[PDB]
């Protein structure tokens, strides 16, 4: 502790270490991969059980019938952010009679982290979210960091061993963009994408969690004996 | 201890916190503001981190009102709060006085907000430098706002990593044209010194975004330079540095 | 005491761990918890708790860690039980709220999720909810229940704000010894009196007295009879018929 | 920021004990002595001033002695600023009781109310205590003459003879040997004077350094005359007892 | 290099200031082959596979 | 946010309150002022000081008016005096010229201002004002009165006192110089003579500020034709009147 | 102020609850023993100090309703805030639900009161432990409860809290029987006096005894009475 | 405690070191001013320095118009200058509204003064590190200069200077009014007071000035104006032809 244990301070370097600390939430996080093409988005999250008598705790939350977010990091933080996204999503449906703009909602999120990083006794959130959806401008993948950086990407990951996924996506980048109208392939590309990011943790028919959104297919989360078709 | 916060004082006239905020802005990317005869022309160097990105789909120049361009460097999330605040303050003034806000008025407001964040224990002074301007009916103006809440008029301002390359070249441009230059002619100038400001930043690759607010091109609105006009600027600069 | 803790000056402050320290400490107060065992089957859920005798002058048949939320959901508290005095009221309120608004028996998972949303509300003022706590709760629950939509379910609710659905879980001090045995002896082909007798098997190992109905209590949640607290006369019979079959060895 | 520099002075010690309360008790033996001695016919309150200078005006001063109401007066020993506040809180409470029941307050009730006020400041809010000790002389019909001390923690006990302030241990020993259950007021006045002559923190003990006041049943028709004496009536009764 | 004296920031002392970076994709693959030259391997090795992983 | 509501004045381990011990030292690092109480009047006299000699001194006041019968004079801090004079007046109007429709007696005014100091001793976000005030005034029923309010919040009446840095020496001088009847004419010569032993500075009416709560002046009444009220009993002495008395010492 | 006076400890506690228990240890000793048809709370009073008015000063047994007594050990000053809450709840029960309180409901309330000052910010726990005893109305079962500053409540057959409680607790294992209380009121009083004479000692004037019988009869036995009861025990021993 | 000057708490010496630290931070712009009372005017002259060719010279300013009668000249950092400019404006609207005449300078000295005390009495507010010189021409008190400082102390002046080299100026002003033997120059027109002021400043600071390195503000009767560089240029030639 010199400048390390306080979110209001600075820092001779000009960082602060409290943000870097929150970025370890990503690091201890479980791998999840999102990739989109141009007609369909897919989030592939690797669920994690505590033990054998136990079930797995879902890692994808239906935010809307065209939007979903998946956590990586702390489970209490994620539950705060998911409620908020939903409130602002229903606000737009009510007030402007309108599906929520994906690009805009990323800035609403940003400012909520920012105000707990301005005032003392606040915290930086320890969850980074991948938020996919399909609106009037097509498929989208937003990447949320603890810092509050919002970026739109063709395909990304966060989690433990995120590097190994990201080198996979650099190969298969030009493949997935060009498959369109066949949601099936993009899912297969996502099963393989997270296989690379395993520590021999395997993929079972209740560990792998697929969720998709289309031109014509609402937000849906597959698990059960649905997933086994892709496994 | 007396070197840790903002409400502290130390007998050297230093208030170490605030000076540390400049060090944040010093990690940013180059941003320039070219003050021309007809308006203002901003450009920002936008780092392309990975080939996984979806290109030209992140704007680091955000509009406030319909006539005041705003582009900032330092902490990207932190800056987004400062712009939201100046969009509230613009909207309050637009209602109460039924005109689009003057730029010396927009200056007062923002100026006050960051100054505020050095007088309480429970807040941190924001570490961003803004560059904002446009056309109002008293003419075009440009302001650069330090994280310390310091600002001045400017015929050219910059901030960022490559504020070293950029500044020397802005001297060159007021000695090229000491009677000023056109806002059209200045699109090609913003391309040229953003490209030179990536020789302090050549570990990556980047995308150039250019926007303008000039009276004589855009009817005094804050618009983006886009399509074929934007690629003429890219080519111009690209051939000089080769 | 006085074990290195670099940071812990804020009640939410980081930490090169990547997670808060205060939440971690909250889970280290459940290893001082009086042992609560729970075996969930597809025919019913048994909540057993050691009442815990402290003295011979303490009346240990008057004190119990079986707490009713409603007729279709039961709950068991282990840890710092003063913290559970506040939450268990809240949970009972919650259920009732659902019966007012929707006239329906509340999901076990939903109910579990509600005291978790409560569990996370430590702080000096931040987020959507106004903080009214300042130190995290140091108590874990085993919400059992029965709904007619997803069957028998049993949840382990954390002071963290996390819920993991278990098929059987013991918590408390003798948690480590319990979960070795659950792993081998549990299965999904159990019947109600073979589970019941399993609760008393594992209770026998984490017992710090000896097993008798003057320091141990059983309780069930059954679909057609609801949540029922087993009285001591009934409890006695089963403990003796364990002792008959363990003497057939 | 603020939480960093927070004193936290309202937490328990390892002993279960409240450092600032003790620190308050430590500092009142740096203020002058105030004594109460309960006679059967009245109550003598005898205070020794913690200041004196020949350039002092100590003649309009009632700087230890206060009337809370015409039947219950106090002797104050400690930090005078904190004390002044409670004194007008008490007046406000007396008059409230009087508004609502149209009957004067018993001594039992007003001593419990001041004490609860103190209790709040040591209990929470991160404040420091109000470091004051009051000797309440009062008359009520329900339990008669009643004598009381309260301390900065906010706890009270009744006494037949008490001493507060400077040399508490000392004054207590003396009081126990020269007390008798039933006295006249004069004998009490004498005793009040005598204890302060052996405990005085300067060798000399004088009228201008005594504030001295009684409550006497020398009012006919079963009433009580609160008398705060003039320092020239103190001078005569001090020559009477032969001190000076 | 954060522990050096301000009289070693200066040129005249050590003028040229070289940083050794954490390895790169190409660099890792090379490193592995230089140790493994010393011992005997089988002929079904792929140095890129190990270096991705 | 803010969370400064915790006391910043606390008891010290050795007893006594550190912050008020610090404030009193500060009063003896200031200017020097004294007051003598006469039979038929009261005088206060103090030194006027400024950074540079090219600064004015008529635009500065260290004898200030609370009521037309009551002036105050300080020793301690200039900034801290200025605010409390205003608050002294504000509370004198709101709690006594609205509820009794007249000015308060000197004892009653003293006590009000002693509460304001008191909440600067209690609670967070305050540290004591570092002044000592004299409040000399006249009311009809107790006649002439002289007080001293200190950093701590107690008050004391005195018969003659001084405050400031030259204080210990000044009260010794005034001990032999006090008399049982002193006239106001005589007192004026006394205060000047004492503050001449205490001030090196060029001794004119323009550097020594003199104010008397002597006797009533029907010419400072501001109206005529009312014989019922009488004028200010306070009267600030400007440079010319002091110059005659300079020569008569 | 909204800053914590309760800082979580890595030990699995809160420091201030451990500090609050010591504070209770240093407090005067209370015994509770319930008969078949009585309750008996004996408490030590330090009357060792002389020229103490004892008439006007409240006993360390406070009636909170017409059939529920509360005795206490730990911080005497602090206790009075609990006694003022509890008297207030007792009326509220009659107002809104009708009938007098039950000993259990009141004990639970006290439990939630002391609990609150742990979990809230801006406040430190109370280091005060109560013995709550009494009757339920329409009933004649003595019910004897103990609440402790952890905000944990307990029923007890007999209990003791305060200073050197352990010495009395070992005696109570051995001279009171779980199965059989002493059946006369008088013998129950003498069993508790006999217990008190272990730590209290120093004559019979530091002993005080409150006896409660159902149907709302709280009477406190004077010194004279005690004197006779103590002398009996003295002679027989 | 090791905390003893993080907050505005007395020292063993009975002092507010925290407040003293403000006065060591009133000299960071390193600008100097001198202000003199004529007979029927007030004149205040200050230095102007621009650090670069690339600022606009007009906007760089230290003399801030508060009322239309009260000018205000600022020594010390420009962030706290502005916060001081704003508060003052607020009180000037406020006085007219409730008392039905324009704010007197005298009254602005005490309000802004009492406000300063309130910043050194909260244990969470950091005082403004600006010495304000208030110039006015009043009809009820005549031409006056009031100097407030970060403590909240103030006094009147016959002339005054501020700035780090301000000792030098004190010599010129002391010597000058020693010879005149009166507190104000007997001169009936503002022109020749601008001429006098610049002369003592040339003597004291040891450097002659130019049009673009001056900044002049003048309070006349019933209006407050600032002179531009052109009007200042005229004044300089007429010192030479005396």
């Amino acid at each position: 502790n010199n400048y390390d244990g306080d979110t209001v301070t600075f820092s001779p370097t000009g960082r602060l270490f409290q943000v870097e600390y929150a970025l370890e939430a990503i690091k201890q996080g479980s791998v999840t991969v999102g990739l989109r093409s141009n007609t369909h988005a897919v989030l592939v999250a690797l669920k994690r059980n505590a033990d054998e008598l136990s079930s797995y705790q879902k890692k994808i939350i239906k935010c809307d019938e065209h939007m979903g977010l998946s956590l990586a990091g702390l489970a209490p933080d994620a539950r705060v952010l998911s409620n908020y996204l939903r409130q602002q999503c229903n606000y737009s449906s009510l007030v402007f009679n309108r599906k929520l703009a994906v690009e805009r909602a990323g800035h609403l999120l940003c400012d909520k982290a920012q105000k707990n990083t301005q005032s003392y006794g606040g915290r930086p959130y320890g969850v980074g979210l991948l938020i996919i959806g399909y609106d009037k401008s097509g498929a989208h993948l937003l990447e949320f960091q603890p810092s509050g950086n919002v970026t739109e990407l063709y395909g990304t990951a966060i989690g433990a061993r995120s590097q190994g996924a990201k080198t996979y996506l650099e190969r298969t980048l030009d493949t997935f963009i060009k498959i369109d109208g066949n949601p099936d392939e993009l899912i297969k590309a996502g099963v393989e994408a997270i296989s690379q990011s395993l520590r021999d943790e395997s993929l079972t028919v209740d560990n792998l969690s697929i969720a998709i959104v289309g031109k014509d297919t609402p937000f849906t989360i597959y698990d059960g004996e649905a997933v086994a078709k892709y496994i | 201890g007396y070197d840790l916060s903002n409400s502290v004082f130390s007998p050297d006239g230093r208030n170490f916190q605030v000076e540390y905020a400049v060090k944040a802005v010093e990690n940013g990317t180059t941003s320039i503001g070219i003050k021309c005869n007809d308006g203002v022309v901003f450009a920002v160097e936008k780092l392309i981190t990975s080939k996984l990105l979806v290109p030209q789909k992140n704007v680091k120049i955000q509009v406030v009102d319909r006539h005041i361009g705003c582009v900032y460097s330092g902490l990207i999330p932190d800056g987004r709060h400062l712009v939201n605040r100046g969009r509230e303050e613009a909207a309050s003034f637009k209602k109460l006085y039924k005109t689009p806000i003057p730029i010396p008025a927009f200056a007062d407001r923002l100026g006050q907000y960051v100054q505020a964040h050095t007088l309480y224990n429970s807040v941190r002074p924001f570490g961003v430098s803004t560059i904002f301007g446009g056309v109002d009916k008293n003419g075009a103006h440009l302001y650069m706002l330090e994280p310390s809440g310091s600002y001045w008029g400017y015929k050219g301002a910059a901030t960022g990593k490559g504020r070293q390359s950029a500044k020397a070249e802005l001297e060159k441009l007021v000695d090229h044209h000491p009677e000023g230059l056109s806002a059209r002619e200045a699109v090609k100038q913003a391309a040229k010194i953003i490209y030179l400001a990536h020789e302090d930043n050549k570990e990556k690759d980047f995308e150039l975004e250019i926007s303008w607010c000039s009276l004589s091109e855009t009817n005094g609105l804050h618009k983006f330079v886009k399509g074929d006009l934007l690629q003429e600027a890219i080519d111009f600069a690209q051939k000089e540095i080769n | 005491f006085l074990t290195r803790s670099e940071y812990d000056r804020g009640v939410s402050t980081f930490s090169p761990e990547g997670r808060l320290f205060q939440v971690e400490y909250s889970l280290e107060a459940i290893k001082l918890g009086s042992t609560a065992i729970g075996i969930a089957t597809k025919e019913g859920v048994v909540l057993g708790v050691e009442k815990r005798a402290t003295s011979p002058l303490l009346e240990s048949d008057s004190i119990e860690k079986i707490v009713e939320i409603d007729r279709h959901i039961g709950c068991a508290m282990s840890g710092l039980t003063a913290d559970a005095r506040s939450m268990i009221e809240h949970a009972r309120t919650a259920a009732v709220t659902h019966n007012l608004y929707y006239d329906e028996d509340i999901n076990v998972e939903s109910l579990t999720q509600s005291v978790c949303d409560l569990a996370l509300r430590f702080g000096e003022g931040a987020s959507g909810e106004e903080r009214l706590m300042s130190r995290p709760f140091g108590v874990a629950l085993l919400i059992a229940g029965h709904d007619a939509d997803d069957g028998y379910q049993l949840f382990h609710a954390e002071p963290s704000g996390t819920f993991y659905r278990y098929n059987a879980k013991a918590i408390g001090s003798g948690s480590e010894g319990a979960q070795a045995e659950l792993l081998n002896e549990w299965h999904s082909s159990l019947t109600l009196k073979e589970a019941e007798l399993l609760v008393l098997k594992i209770l026998k190992q984490v017992m710090e007295e000896k097993l008798d109905e003057n320091n141990a209590q059983l309780s069930c949640i059954t679909k057609q009879d609801g949540f029922k607290i087993y009285d001591n006369e009934k409890t006695a019979e089963l403990i003796k018929e364990l002792k008959e079959k363990e003497a057939a060895e | 920021g603020s939480r960093r520099y927070d004193s936290r002075t309202t937490i328990f010690s390892p002993e279960g004990r409240l450092y600032q309360v003790e620190y308050a008790l430590e500092s009142i033996s740096h203020a002058g002595t105030a004594i109460g001695i309960m006679a059967s016919d009245g109550i003598v309150l005898a205070a020794e001033r913690k200041v004196t200078s020949t350039l002092l005006e100590q003649d309009t001063s009632t700087e230890k002695l206060y009337k809370l109401n015409d039947k219950i007066a106090v002797a104050v020993a400690g930090l005078t600023a904190d004390a002044e506040i409670l004194i007008n809180t008490a007046r406000i409470h007396a008059q409230n009781y009087l508004k609502t029941y149209n009957e004067d307050i018993p001594v039992e009730i007003l001593v419990r109310r001041l004490s609860d006020i103190k209790q709040g400041y040591t209990q929470h809010g991160g404040l420091r205590p109000f470091g004051v000790s009051f000797i309440y002389a009062g008359y009520d019909d329900r339990y008669g003459y009643q004598l009381y001390t309260s301390n900065p923690s906010g706890n009270y006990t009744g006494w037949k003879a008490i001493s507060v302030g400077a040399n508490t241990s000392a004054a207590q020993t003396l009081l126990q040997m020269d007390y008798k259950d039933d006295m006249k007021v004069d004998d009490a006045i004498e005793l009040a004077l005598k204890t302060l002559s052996k405990t005085t923190d300067s060798s000399a003990l004088t009228y201008d350094r005594l504030e001295f006041a009684t409550i006497r049943k020398g009012a006919n028709d079963g009433e009580v005359y609160q008398k705060i004496f003039k320092p020239q009536e103190i001078k005569d009764i001090l020559v009477k007892t032969g001190i000076t | 290099v954060d522990v050096l004296d301000p009289a070693l920031l200066r040129s005249g002392r050590l003028d040229r200031k070289i940083e050794f970076p954490l390895p790169s994709e190409d660099s890792r693959a090379q490193i592995l082959q230089i140790h493994s030259r010393k011992m005997t391997t089988d002929d079904d090795i792929n140095w890129q596979e190990l270096a991705r992983s | 946010t803010d969370r400064y509501s915790f006391s910043l004045t606390t008891f010290s381990p050795s007893g006594k309150l550190g912050q008020i011990d610090y404030a009193l030292t500060a009063v003896k690092q200031g200017v020097t002022s004294l007051g003598i109480k006469a039979t038929n009047g009261v005088v206060i006299a103090t030194e006027k000081k400024s950074s540079s000699p090219l600064a004015m001194s008529e635009t500065l006041s260290k004898v200030s008016l609370l009521t037309p019968d009551i002036g105050a004079v300080y020793s301690g801090m200039g900034p801290d005096y200025r605010v409390l004079v205003d608050k002294s007046r504000k509370v004198a109007h709101t709690s006594y010229k609205r509820i009794y429709g007249e000015y308060p007696p000197t004892k009653l005014l003293v006590s009000e201002v002693a509460k304001i100091m008191q909440e600067a001793t209690q609670s967070g976000g305050v540290r004591p004002f570092g002044v000592s005030l004299l409040i000399a005034g006249h009311d009809e029923f107790n006649g002439f009165s002289l007080y001293q309010v200190d950093p701590s919040g107690s008050y004391f009446p005195w018969k003659a006192t001084a405050i400031g840095k030259g204080s210990v020496a000044a009260k010794t001088f005034l001990e032999k110089r006090w008399n049982d009847e002193l006239e106001l004419e005589d007192a004026i010569h006394i205060a000047l003579l004492t503050l001449k032993e205490s001030v090196e500075g060029e001794f004119n009416g323009d550097t020594i500020e003199l104010a008397i709560i002597g006797d009533e002046n029907p010419d400072l009444l501001g109206y005529t034709g009312i014989p019922t009220d009488k004028g200010p009993r306070f009267r600030k002495l400007t440079s010319q009147e002091i110059n005659d008395r300079l020569e008569a010492l | 102020y909204d800053r914590a006076l309760s800082i979580f400890s890595p030990d699995g506690h809160i420091f201030q609850v451990e500090y609050a228990l010591e504070a209770v240890k240093r407090g005067t000793c209370a015994v509770g023993v319930k008969g078949k048809n009585c309750v008996v709370l004996g408490c030590e009073r330090r009357s060792t100090l002389k020229l103490q008015d004892t008439r006007i000063t409240p006993s360390k047994v406070s009636k909170i309703d017409s059939h529920v007594v509360l005795s206490f050990s730990g911080l005497n000053a602090d206790s009075r805030i609990l006694i003022e809450k509890a008297r207030v709840e007792a009326q509220s029960h009659r107002l809104t639900l009708e009938d007098p309180v039950t000993v259990e409901y009141l004990t639970r309330y006290v439990a939630g009161v002391q609990q609150r000052y742990t979990q809230s910010g801006g406040v430190r726990p109370f280091g005060v432990s109560t013995l709550i005893a009494g009757f339920d109305p329409r009933d004649d079962e003595p019910k004897l409860y103990q609440t402790e500053p952890s905000g944990i409540y307990s029923s007890w057959s007999a209990q003791t809290i305060g200073r050197n409680s352990k010495t009395v607790r070992e005696f109570l294992e051995k001279n009171y029987d779980r199965k059989e209380p002493p059946a006369t009121v008088e013998e129950c009083v003498k069993l508790t006096v006999r217990s008190l004479l272990e730590v209290v000692q120093t004559g019979a004037k530091n002993i005080e005894i409150t006896v409660v019988k159902p149907d709302s009869d709280i009477v406190a036995l004077s010194s004279e009475e005690i004197n006779q009861y103590v002398t009996q025990i003295e002679q027989e021993k | 405690a090791g905390y003893d000057r993080h907050i505005t708490i007395f020292s063993p010496e009975g002092r507010l070191y925290q407040v003293e630290y403000a006065f060591k931070a009133t000299n960071q712009t390193n600008i100097n001013s001198l202000a003199v009372r004529g007979k029927d005017c007030t004149v205040v002259i200050s230095q102007k320095k621009v650090p670069d060719k690339l600022l606009d010279p007009t906007t760089v300013s230290y003399i801030f118009c508060i009322s239309r009668t009260i000018g205000m000249v600022v020594n010390g950092p420009i962030p706290d200058a502005r916060n001081a400019a704003l508060r003052a404006k607020a009180e000037a609207a406020e006085f007219r509204y409730k008392y039905g005449y324009d704010m007197p300078c005298d009254v602005l000295a005490k309000r802004m003064a009492n406000l300063s005390q309130i910043y050194t009495q909260r244990a969470y507010m950091r005082p403004l590190g600006v010495i304000l010189t208030f110039v006015s021409v009043d009809e009820e008190l005549g031409p006056s200069i009031y100097k407030t400082d970060p403590a909240g102390y103030y006094v009147g002046y016959k002339a005054t200077a501020t700035g780090p080299k301000q000792q030098e100026i004190t010599t010129n002003l002391e010597n000058h009014f020693k010879k005149s033997k009166i507190d104000h120059i007997n001169e009936e027109s503002w022109e020749k007071v601008v001429e006098f002021a610049i002369t003592h400043m040339i003597d004291a600071l040891g450097t002659e000035f130019s049009k673009n390195d001056l900044e002049v503000g003048v309070a006349t009767k019933d209006k407050f104006f600032t002179l531009s560089a052109e009007n200042i240029e005229e004044r300089l030639v007429a010192i030479a032809e005396q």
